[PDB]
């Protein structure tokens, strides 16, 4: 009955850093179990 | 890599026609990496064995296939270009009826919307400039020089560097004194292209300017050489 | 090929049912001009009529790509979007080339581009 | 002709000028069935229902009786073939015809086209009637819609809509109007089920 | 060459395809489009065929199963062949299940071409005869 | 593993000597707010997260390597050893995180004062930095550049630290990055020339029969490098002794893997020793262990 | 004898998901399990004396059994089994007086077929069957002491 | 579902000086039982602590929630400790007798 | 805090989205924004230190936007300070919205 | 002799059918029957066409108020009917081919994560296409 | 139970008019395409913010006709000619994808 | 209602039930699934910030009232381009007035 | 009776979405460029769009795929 979304739906996000694109990667990331 | 090496070694024993005829129709395959592999094998076989073995029915296969593969590239590497050059140099004077088709294709792709496509077209002119001298078709290459002169005003430096590279090749093949547009028209067009700070442009332009400076110095006034001389001090950075 | 037009039921029924000599006018392109040039419209028509000439039944199968593709009552050809005509034109060329290659025992993959133009266009 | 009606609609910001521009071109009367039809189709293409098309159609219904009769024909034609429409186009046609019914541009007589049964109605038809009545309720209200919906002069028309003959159909239509949210309209049917 | 590198080579086959942007009509799996048989290797020996079918059913309906077993003792060699009802389930399973771990062991799943069935000349077992002639499958 | 219990006297092996345990208390047994107005405090202003001076930004995950730079202390108060190690700690921070001017000056100064510092105090702070779980490869590169600069300096003072360098550098021999692989090779060959054959042989002897195949893999890679530097006739007797050894097949496998790696690395150089090398490998083709037969065939193919 | 190809599940597949460090866990929470809405307390009183008032609210499910190391709520006396019971809050669909349906979180008890069994209000309950738990109820685990009574906070 | 660098040992910065042993154990003992706590005596290390948890998951949780806690009007900085080196020999004689007593106990080899 | 930083930097970067050949101060400001994209922890440390200790600031310039019917003041703040203010602005609104400071009569609201 | 060879040939035929993919055969059968039905019919279908009209009428559409009653009638009319087993548990994660799992499946998702990452990058192309358009057409 | 009549404020109309005046005052420096682009942005800001309220305000409709004619006349001034047949509306209204200026229209209505 | 139905049916929401209402609403429904939704949940008081930008940036923003990530695109003018081409005579009638025949391109479809 | 001994699927009972729905658009700014008025941004799609763009080659015979054999032969058998 409200013309905009009820705020509870917006507070719940469906499905972390945003800078992950920007930082240089680590040696530990490309390494496998071995 | 192992696959392309082994197929070349088989062609040494068996013969170029027998290998190339089994894989020529996969120059039209629609997987890019596949076409790339097939191109490499043909390139090395016709580099080692020549094209005396290749009959007339297979060379239409081959010319059509390398044109298809050239028009349908995305990965931006030299493999289709080297392959084109090796095949048509091996064919030699036998490729002369196909030069209208090739010129029309390259001439057409020089103005489509993709910068990469235009760049590749100017690269193909720079590879096949020598073939048109051996095929004694200097009128067509002369015409190309006239066409590439209007593409100088390019704003994408990668395309402009390839236009210049193509021009460099035509000047070498035909010569300065028969060059169209004349060196009088070409050199004052080139002096503001010197300002371009992109390295590919600067490289291909300085070679062109420096080669005119000795073999053709009477096409410009002494004041022009002086101011172009001043401009060269920025090329040292 | 305009015998292919005699196979098309609109023209075919209009000719058979007729009791009098008469001159009627039709539009071979329904709405093609709005989005394509008449150069392209002629090429699309040439391809449709060649495929209907070569093999009528597979061309009927190809020209109805969905269970839902319909035609407008005054048009002749289906209402398709533009990427649908890209796909349909590919399938009609495969039809023409396949029937040529089966008939004359050539592998079609060997053929060059100029051959493909001559075969599609109807050269000998 | 369809194009020039469509460009005349899209060129005019207000409903009053759109009508003025269409009248100024002075089509013959033989065209009028198509013109009304075009005004509906343009309305269906919109994203949401816009009052413009209801008002434009209503002003044509008040000008001449030819247009009113022609829109009455289009209601029956459209309801027969509702399953052809996509769901947005379906919702817009429903809201437009509810607008024409509410402002009395159109007689209630046309509503005899609708016949409620398990086997008479397709699924899209059931959705069409849902949006239509849900909307008419929203404009008028339940007491007003009841007052007009049971009326002595309109008794013959609504008999397909309120099916007294067959108990199975009567129970169906009761359930139908109940699940919409218009339970109140069912009450006299409920008594007729009890008796 | 270690088996783990074979598991990694199939995965790099997929990643490489993504980087180059290859279309699915010319994907590597399209060479195996004709067959609906997939090799599973490196399985734990504790797993029985109900386990294999229980897990590889995520992508479709299994038609036949061949977990090859030692002739003398009957114990599992570690590798079996599975036939799916859909051929496209092979694509899904080779992509999704290659290199997963079951009881701490990674397995490799690869397309198998022209799989040749075992001959019924041996009369060693009866249930194997039922599996060969009839095979696992839903019954109406 | 990490889950396993940890004994009280061995735990003492896990911490530096600065700290004293607490006794557990007895009371420990193992197993909205409204509006309020605030009081002024100065204390949050007082605490700092960065070292004072012209030192670079100290990332939060480096704190336990450079924590002694946070607290401030007069130099005269502490011992010459502690001022020496504080000096090294500042220099290493400037090499890792500095701008190229800081990095250049600190690099130069740790090279020139390397022998004065001693090989001990450098390595027990350089080596924990290379073990960190959050290195980037350019930082790893800068750290191993520090190691091979000081390896020219203390050419004979690196013997107690040979094995410690290897387990921090031998991973680079199997790094997927080509230049990491080459700089790992150059620093192992410089380490071999600095320590000499006997030190290298004694140090790597244990890693031939180690229980992990990671250590054995990289030790077999590194012996190839040590044979490039010092030459095949030097360690050909040791290598023969390690391929004949019939207690463990892991050691036989590892010795034959060393011969394979020598042939891949040395190329043409191995020819003057080919009949010495094949005779070491011949008994492996007929071994009862199937991995050993496979590696002997691969070693023959390499040769 | 050769173990020709049986077609039945084995514990091996089970031990890959619900396998605790101490041992394989027989019970896996249902999808409908949810953290409780209110605060539920469990009261233990070995006869007259009252033992520590437990607080159940924290998590969706609790496992009660002999293993102090495996069980969320250990019950020491020998008459209880290794895995004895699961106290499970689940969402359930309920109809109100208005006839509208909806979702309500409720607590349940489920006994994993323990040998001694569990008695709810002195009546033993059948294994592998979920039982809704009322406002006030008494829980008995085999022959052991300390009967448990559950009360939520607002109950007054 | 854990990263490999998680450890039972926690390193604590911004610890107010001369805090009690009881208060320490009460702060850190909520997340699990505590194997050992070491507190820095020497003035360069003074005011920081190491806490060893008996459980790895409790230590995980204490890092995850403990950080930025306010004790004595200051934020608490917690990290994992990277036990990257050994400070003493492993005393082969004691380990030998211990293994001999285990192997004697269960008849292993 | 990195979500709040990322939001603040997107506002600041959006002000410079289209323009070419900017002032020296605007190129400085783009340089600081890209440097805060590279390592956020350094930027966040600087912001917290500014908020704790900085109390004497640089001067701001003023200009007027002429809207022909009135004039609007436009303030020019130094870039370093501006990044610290933008972070504080995001943080304050997030915590005030979470803690319900502003009662609902206060408009413009985010919802409508 | 001859009988054994004939039995082997029949076995090979059964195996050949299985390896091609049974679902593939059912689909190819359906394709040929559809194409025959479209070969009978004239070139243009109008909206007045009968089977299209039948199809649009029995299209169930969302928001149908009486949809539950028609469903419950379908539930009652099919109660005493014998069908193949199918998967019935919690709804599985989607494939790119929409193949529904087999009935032996546990319902435990055991993927690499290939399939989610594939859906992810296909969604990422739409976003990059929007930005590319705005950038391309900005100066004109 | 009630109606609400919507009208654009006088201040907002004045803001739109001054926005267009500011476009025309900077026309020596902008190309034709940018001039039109500026106009389109002004018109979208007005029309998408006010919507229906714009229909009921006759002052705005007069102002919009004036403003559309000023933009077209400034483009014709830039080309040193005002003769209407060298500049048929196809050159203005055609979209930029076909080479026109692409201006959005509001002033071809009946008032 | 569809979220309740999807919990009751224990299936996951798909594209097809949100296909109709995807570009509807205030805010548009597709803003709930945008790539940066996690960060934008922390952007509070954005509408009054966009008002206050007039004291920071010299130009005057016509879309001061809205944000496309928080509201979605509240308008869609794509049919205007199509109907304008048909109102002017179609592509062929338009290109009668140009230099198109002098470019000697065969067909007008690949003009770019 | 609830069946036990089943491997645990870690699935919640609360509402899920499939992956196709998300990240359909990326970005963090408003689309209005700070109120820049010079750029052309009236629409959001291309007029014509991507829809031959590629050279025609005769494709691999797809009758083995669609019908399993040549269509005419399939009619002959049927």
């Amino acid at each position: 009955p409200g013309y905009h979304a009820p705020v509870a739906l917006l507070n719940d996000i469906p499905q972390y850093d945003p800078f992950a694109e920007h930082r240089p990667p680590k040696i530990a990331d490309r390494e496998d179990e071995y | 890599r192992q696959l392309v090496d082994t197929t070349v070694e088989l062609a040494n024993k068996v013969g170029a026609a027998e290998i190339i005829s089994r894989i020529v129709d996969d120059l039209k395959d629609e997987a890019e990496q596949y076409r790339k592999m097939v191109m490499e094998t043909i390139e090395k076989i016709m580099g080692n064995l020549g094209a005396a073995d290749i009959d007339h029915k297979l060379e239409e296969q081959l010319i059509d296939g390398i044109l298809y593969a050239f028009q349908e590239q995305t990965t931006e590497d030299s493999v289709m270009l080297n392959g084109f050059g090796t095949v048509v140099n091996a064919l030699g004077k036998r490729v002369k009826p196909y030069l209208p088709q090739i010129c029309g294709t390259v001439l057409w792709r020089l103005n489509n919307k993709s910068a990469k496509v235009r760049q590749q077209a100017a690269d193909l002119i720079s590879r096949t400039a020598v073939v048109m001298k051996t095929c004694q078709e200097e009128k067509l290459m002369g015409h190309l020089g006239v066409v590439l002169y209007e593409y100088l005003g390019e704003e994408y430096p990668e395309v402009l560097g390839s236009i210049l590279g193509a021009l460099k090749a035509i000047v070498n093949v035909i010569g300065m004194h028969k060059m169209t547009p004349p060196i009088k028209d070409l050199l004052p067009r080139l002096t503001p292209i010197l300002k371009n700070r992109h390295e590919k442009v600067q490289e291909n332009c300085i070679d062109l300017v420096g080669r005119i400076a000795d073999r053709g110095a009477e096409y410009v006034s002494a004041r022009e050489w002086m101011r172009i001389c001043f401009e060269l001090l920025e090329l040292l950075k | 090929p305009f015998q292919a037009c005699l196979k098309v039921e609109k023209f075919g029924d209009l000719i058979l049912k007729a009791t009098e000599p008469q001159m009627v006018l039709f539009n071979l392109y329904d709405d093609w001009l709005k989005t394509i040039s008449s150069y392209t419209a002629f090429s699309r028509l040439i391809l449709i009529l060649r495929a209907l000439h070569v093999n009528n039944d597979r061309a009927k199968v190809i020209l109805k790509p969905d269970k839902t593709t319909i035609t407008e009552p005054h048009h002749i050809w289906p209402t398709l979007t533009d990427e649908e005509w890209i796909k349909v034109e590919v399938q009609l060329k495969d039809l023409i080339l396949a029937d040529y290659g089966k008939k004359n025992n050539v592998n079609v993959a060997s053929l060059t581009q100029s051959e493909i133009r001559d075969i599609i266009l109807g050269m000998e | 002709f369809r194009r020039t009606i469509y460009l005349a609609i899209q060129s005019s910001l207000d409903f009053e000028e759109c009508a003025h521009k269409l009248l100024k071109m002075e089509f013959p009367e033989s065209q009028t069935k198509e013109l009304c039809n075009m005004i509906l189709d343009c309305c269906a293409q919109q994203r949401t229902y816009e009052k413009f098309f209801g008002l434009l159609a209503g002003r044509f219904c008040m000008l001449k009786k030819e247009y009113m009769e022609s829109f009455e024909g289009i209601f029956k034609e459209q309801y027969d073939t509702i399953h052809r429409l996509e769901t947005n186009k379906l919702r817009n046609v429903a809201k437009m015809f509810a607008h024409l019914l509410y402002t009395d541009s159109l007689p209630w007589s046309v509503l005899e086209c609708i016949k409620l049964s398990e086997e008479t109605t397709t699924s899209s038809s059931r959705i069409f009637v849902k949006i239509f009545f849900q909307e008419l309720c929203e404009y008028m209200g339940l007491p007003k819609l009841n007052a007009r919906l049971k009326d002595e002069t309109l008794q013959p028309f609504f008999e397909g809509l309120l099916p007294r003959d067959n108990p199975r159909n009567t129970r169906f239509a009761i359930n139908f109007f109940t699940s919409i949210g218009l339970g109140g309209l069912t009450d006299e049917l409920r008594e007729h089920l009890k008796n | 060459m270690n088996p783990l590198t074979k598991v990694k080579l199939i995965n790099e086959l997929n990643e490489r395809e993504v980087q180059l942007g290859v279309a699915d009509k010319v994907s590597w799996h399209s060479e195996y489009k004709d067959s609906a048989w997939i090799f599973l290797g490196g399985l734990p020996y504790e797993l029985t065929e109900g386990d294999i079918i229980c897990v590889f059913s995520q992508y479709g309906e299994i038609v036949n199963i061949n977990l090859v077993r030692d002739k003398k003792t009957g114990k599992s060699k570690g590798f079996c062949f599975l036939c799916y009802e859909d051929q496209r389930s092979t694509i899904l399973a080779v992509d999704n299940f290659n290199g997963i771990k079951i009881k701490g062991r990674t397995i490799r799943v690869d397309h198998v071409s022209n799989y040749r069935a075992p001959k019924d000349s041996e009369e060693i077992d009866d249930v194997t005869r039922q599996l060969q002639e009839k095979g696992c499958g839903a019954r109406t | 593993e990490r889950n396993r219990p940890l004994s009280d006297e061995e735990l003492d092996a896990m911490f530096p000597e600065g700290y004293k345990v607490l006794p557990p208390p007895a009371g420990y047994v193992p197993i909205m707010t409204g509006f309020h107005m605030q009081t002024e405090d100065r204390t949050m202003k007082s605490v700092n997260d960065q070292p004072s001076g012209n030192l670079p930004f100290l990332k939060p995950d480096d704190i336990q390597y450079f924590d002694k730079l946070l607290v401030d202390v007069d130099e005269s108060t502490l011992s010459p050893e502690e001022q020496k190690e504080r000096k090294i700690m500042k220099l290493l921070l400037k090499i890792k995180n500095g701008t190229p001017p800081m990095r250049k000056a600190a690099l130069r100064q740790i090279t020139d004062k390397a022998r004065e510092f001693g090989a001990g105090p450098l390595f027990n702070q350089i080596l924990p930095l290379l073990m960190s779980p959050t290195l980037e490869d350019q930082e790893r590169h800068l750290l191993v550049k520090v190691i091979d600069r000081i390896l020219y300096k203390l050419d004979d003072l690196v013997r107690p630290y040979v094995h410690k360098i290897l387990v921090v550098i031998e991973p680079l021999l199997i790094d997927e990055d080509y230049y990491a692989r080459v700089e790992g090779r150059e620093i192992i060959s410089n380490l071999a020339k600095a320590a000499g054959l006997a030190t290298m042989i004694s140090t790597m002897r244990p890693d031939i029969d180690n229980m992990d195949e990671y250590v054995r893999n990289t030790t077999a890679r590194a012996f190839a490098v040590v044979a490039s530097a010092l030459g095949i006739p030097s360690l050909l007797p040791f290598l023969k002794a390690v391929c004949k050894s019939k207690k463990s097949w892991q050691a036989r496998h590892t010795g034959i893997k060393i011969v394979q790696q020598i042939a891949i690395l040395m190329g043409c150089a191995i020819l003057p020793h080919l009949r010495s090398l094949v005779e070491i490998i011949e008994h492996g083709l007929v071994d009862e262990q199937q991995k050993v037969r496979t590696i002997s065939a691969l070693a023959i193919a390499a040769l | 004898a050769k173990e020709k190809p049986s077609f039945e599940l084995s514990g091996a597949l089970l031990e890959d998901t619900n396998t605790f460090r101490g041992v394989v866990i027989k019970y896996s929470e249902p999808p409908e399990a949810r953290i409780p809405k209110k605060r539920w307390r469990l009261y233990p009183f070995k006869n007259d004396e009252v033992l520590p008032v437990m607080y159940i609210h924290r998590q969706s499910a609790y496992l009660l059994g002999r293993h102090r190391r495996i069980a969320d709520i250990p019950i020491d006396h020998p008459s209880c089994s290794k895995q004895h019971a699961v106290f499970q809050y689940r969402l359930v669909e309920y109809t109100r007086a208005d006839g509208t349906v909806g979702r309500r979180v409720k607590p349940y008890i489920i006994d994993l077929g323990s040998g001694n069994g569990t008695f709810l209000n002195n009546k033993r309950i059948e294994p592998q069957r979920y039982y809704e738990l009322k406002e006030k109820d008494v829980l008995k685990f085999g022959f052991s002491s300390r009967e448990y009574v559950l009360l939520h906070e607002s109950s007054d | 579902r854990l990263p490999p660098e998680v450890n039972r040992i926690l390193y604590i910065r911004n610890l107010p000086y001369k805090i009690t042993a009881e208060e320490m154990y009460d702060i850190f003992g909520k997340y699990g039982p505590i194997r050992q706590i070491r507190v820095g005596n020497t003035p360069e290390t003074r005011g920081t602590a190491y806490v060893v948890y008996e459980d790895i998951f409790d230590a995980k949780n204490a890092c995850d929630h403990l950080s930025g806690f306010n004790v004595c009007n200051r934020y608490l900085v917690v990290l994992y400790y990277n036990a990257n080196r050994a400070f003493q020999k492993m005393d082969t004689k004691k380990k030998e007798e211990q293994l001999k007593l285990l192997k004697e106990k269960y008849g292993i080899n | 805090d990195t979500k709040l930083l990322i939001l603040a930097l997107e506002r600041l970067k959006e002000a410079y989205s289209v323009k070419s050949r900017l002032n020296q101060s605007q190129r400085e400001e783009l340089g600081l924004i890209e440097q805060a994209y590279d390592n956020p922890h350094e930027a966040l440390s600087r912001i917290k230190r500014h908020l704790l200790t900085q109390r004497a600031f640089k001067e701001v310039g003023i200009e007027f936007m002429d809207l022909y019917s009135h004039l609007v003041p436009v303030y020019d703040v130094e870039p370093l300070e501006k990044i610290t203010d933008a972070y504080l602005d995001q943080y304050l609104w997030y915590e005030a919205d979470k803690r319900r400071l502003f009662p609902p009569w206060i408009k413009p609201a985010d919802t409508e | 002799q001859r009988r054994k060879a004939e039995k082997d040939s029949e076995r090979d035929e059964l195996y050949a059918q299985w390896g091609k993919g049974l679902a593939q055969s059912r689909q190819q059968q359906q394709n040929v029957e559809d194409a025959m039905k479209e070969m009978q019919k004239p070139l243009a279908r109008y909206i007045d066409d009968e089977d299209l009209d039948r199809m649009l009428r029995e299209q169930e559409r969302e928001g149908d108020p009486m949809a539950n009653f028609i469903k419950k009638n379908k539930a009652k009319e099919n109660k005493n009917k014998k069908v193949r087993p199918r998967y019935s548990g919690p709804a599985p994660p989607p494939n790119r081919f929409n193949i529904w799992p087999g009935y032996r499946w546990d319902g435990v998702d055991r993927s690499n994560g290939f399939e989610q990452k594939r859906f992810a990058r296909l969604a990422s192309k739409k976003a990059v296409e929007e930005l590319a358009y705005k950038w391309s057409v900005e100066d004109m | 139970t009630a109606q609400c009549f919507l009208r654009v404020d006088d201040e907002s109309m004045q803001r739109f008019h001054n926005r267009v005046r500011q476009i025309l005052m900077a026309s020596g420096s902008t190309t034709f395409t940018k001039i039109v682009n500026k106009w389109n942005t002004a018109l979208i800001g007005l029309m998408t913010y006010f919507r229906e309220a714009v229909v009921n305000t006759q002052e705005l409709l007069d102002l919009l006709v004036k403003c559309e004619n000023k933009i077209q006349t400034r483009i014709k001034i830039g080309l040193n000619s005002k003769m209407p047949s060298r500049f048929p509306p196809v050159v203005f209204y055609t979209p930029k994808e076909l080479g026109g200026l692409g201006m959005l229209s509001m002033g071809h209505v009946l008032i | 209602l569809k979220r309740q139905e999807a919990i009751a049916q224990n299936r996951r929401l798909t594209l097809e039930d949100l296909e109709d209402s995807w570009d509807r609403g205030i805010p548009r429904i597709n803003t709930l699934f945008q790539k940066d939704r996690h960060t934008l949940a922390y952007d509070k008081g954005w509408r009054v910030r966009t008002d206050f930008k007039q004291y920071q940036v010299l130009k005057q923003n016509p879309f001061w009232w809205t944000h496309q990530r928080h509201d979605g695109k509240l308008w869609n003018l794509n049919n205007y381009r199509t109907d304008m081409i048909q109102a002017l005579g179609g592509v062929e009638g338009i290109l009668e007035h140009t230099l198109f025949k002098g470019t000697y391109f065969p067909t007008w479809e690949g003009l770019f | 009776v609830i069946a036990l001994g089943v491997p645990n699927p870690r699935t919640s009972n609360e509402v899920q979405y499939d992956q196709r729905l998300f990240n359909q658009s990326k970005g963090m700014d408003s689309g209005f460029a700070g109120g820049e008025d010079e750029i052309y941004n009236v629409y959001d799609q291309a007029w014509r769009g991507g829809k031959a763009q590629s050279i025609y080659r005769p494709s691999k015979n797809l009758d083995k795929d669609m019908y399993g054999d040549d269509l005419e032969a399939r009619i002959k058998t049927n």
